[PDB]
């Protein structure tokens, strides 16, 4: 869960 | 700053069946006359594990945009469950609304999305393979993440 | 890829 949360947030900001 | 500013996004029929289409009422404004189209996209994050399962649900061009404030309804068909990992089907994922000018993404509006069974029988004993006809999409519209990128507006 | 009119 915590790792998947981190992954989703990256998508939100990403580049 | 940027020549286009997104003022608001409204998620319409937000809690709905998975197979029903997305609907967003988008309102932006433009400081001056624009030479080319604004390309809007809706992107469904199929899997948190890899961006290669992203689905571009749709892509529209809003053509010649004057300098006023404008509104339009962006509707897109639901993602293709045949491209979604079963592990990611049920649970939380992300949907993205992006706008692009001359091929340069300048704004990205993201929402968390929870796909969940509504019958307690299924919630307590999930199908071995996600049954998308029984899933409810819940776009968590209260808290969007807005990310802006600098682009060339010449 | 698809055209959309403003309202």
């Amino acid at each position: 869960d915590p790792r998947r949360q981190e992954l989703l947030e990256a998508r939100f900001t990403g580049v | 700053m940027a020549k286009v500013q997104v003022n608001n996004v409204v998620v319409l029929d937000n809690p709905s069946p998975f197979y029903n289409p997305f609907q967003f009422e988008i309102t932006f404004e433009c400081i001056e006359d624009l030479s080319e189209d604004l390309e809007w996209k809706i992107i469904y994050v199929g899997s948190a594990e890899s961006e290669e399962y992203d689905q571009v649900l749709d892509s529209v061009l809003v053509g010649p945009v004057p300098a006023g404030r404008h509104m339009f309804v962006f509707q897109a068909d639901a993602p293709n469950p045949g491209l979604i990992p079963d592990a990611d089907a049920v649970g939380v994922t992300v949907v993205l609304i992006t706008c692009t000018y001359r091929g340069q993404e300048f704004i990205r509006v993201g929402y968390y999305v929870n796909n969940e069974y509504t019958e307690t029988e299924l919630r307590e004993n999930p199908p071995v393979k996600p049954d998308f006809s029984k899933l409810q999409r819940n776009i968590l519209a209260s808290n969007p993440r807005v990310t802006r990128f600098h682009i060339n507006w010449e």
